[PDB]
């Protein structure tokens, strides 16, 4: 009984991911988000341990929702005749990182460092859980404004993580790496690192660096805002044209620009209240 | 101008 277990509120957003409503769990007034996905519009399907055929998104969310982390957790899900319904955490108050950057402009590097660090820890958690997000971008990151915590959303273009080549891609083209543009092939970790370079530039410059294929493959990063030399180096490293030239997650987090990160509560108190 | 980019 989904209609008699959650109170359904206003529409929060819609798009390629589906339609998402604000909601409240009747059992305990817990704020939730209710995401509807049309069966007829589902690209990749998966299978649960029960054998039931569910969208890949549900499989991936179950794999990463164990415990606490910087991923929005799947609390429950339901199957309907023509759709699946997902019950997700809802931070309140919340703003997605795309809107946050639109309103604030380029972020101070101390704030970008804290946000970027938290995204790295969240992506590490996904990979440790066998999950590749494949659509890391500011639009798919929520900010819990009171806690200063970032949360990954929209695993609908993701995949099980593997070490062999990927030849399919459903994420955002302007965050996708040049080997995808040129050859329609990529490996998961180095492609993730590329999208993280795009995201970090986005944070410290106020918008993404590339809009067209020729810029993505061209391999030149122009900085439109004042950005420290250490931060420029990290970005350009993540945006290396050759995938094997890109840093690992460990090399990113050991980079000099990443040291002395703020705690999330400090981030909220200094930058978000 | 700054804009969102749909997925897919
Ligand atoms: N796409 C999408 N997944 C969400 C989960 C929670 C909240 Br709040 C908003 C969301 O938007």
């Amino acid at each position: 009984p989904l209609e008699s277990q959650y109170q359904v509120g206003p529409l929060l957003g819609s798009g390629g991911f589906g339609s998402v409503y604000s909601g409240i769990r009747v059992s305990d007034n817990l704020p939730v988000a209710i995401k509807h996905v049309e069966k007829d519009r589902i690209s990749d399907w998966g299978e649960l341990p029960n054998g039931t055929r569910v969208p890949m998104e549900v499989v991936l969310l179950k794999k990463v929702s164990s415990g606490f982390s910087g991923v929005i957790r799947l609390l429950d899900w339901f199957e309907r005749p023509d759709s699946f319904v997902l019950i997700l955490e809802r931070p309140e108050p919340v703003q997605d990182l795309f809107d946050f950057i639109t309103e604030r402009g380029a972020l101070q590097e101390e704030l970008a460092r804290s946000f970027f660090w938290q995204v790295l820890e969240a992506v590490r958690h996904c990979h440790n859980c066998g999950v590749l997000h494949r659509d890391i971008k500011d639009e798919n990151i929520l900010i819990d404004l009171n806690r200063g915590e970032l949360k990954l959303i929209d695993f609908g273009s993701g995949a099980l993580l593997k070490d062999t080549v990927y030849t399919d891609f459903d994420g955002t083209r302007v965050y996708s790496p040049p080997e995808w543009i040129r050859y329609h092939r990529y490996h998961g970790r180095s492609a993730a690192v590329w999208s993280l370079g795009i995201l970090l530039y986005d944070m410290v410059c106020g918008d993404i660096p590339f809009e067209h294929d020729e810029e993505i493959i061209g391999g030149q990063v122009f900085f439109r805002q004042r950005v420290s030399s250490e931060c420029q180096h990290l970005i350009r490293w993540c945006l290396a044209l050759r995938p094997s030239d890109r840093p690992t997650f460990e090399e990113i987090q050991n980079h000099p620009w990443m040291q002395d990160v703020l705690l999330p509560q400090e981030t909220a108190e200094i930058h978000l209240h | 101008k700054r804009r969102r980019h749909p997925s897919g």
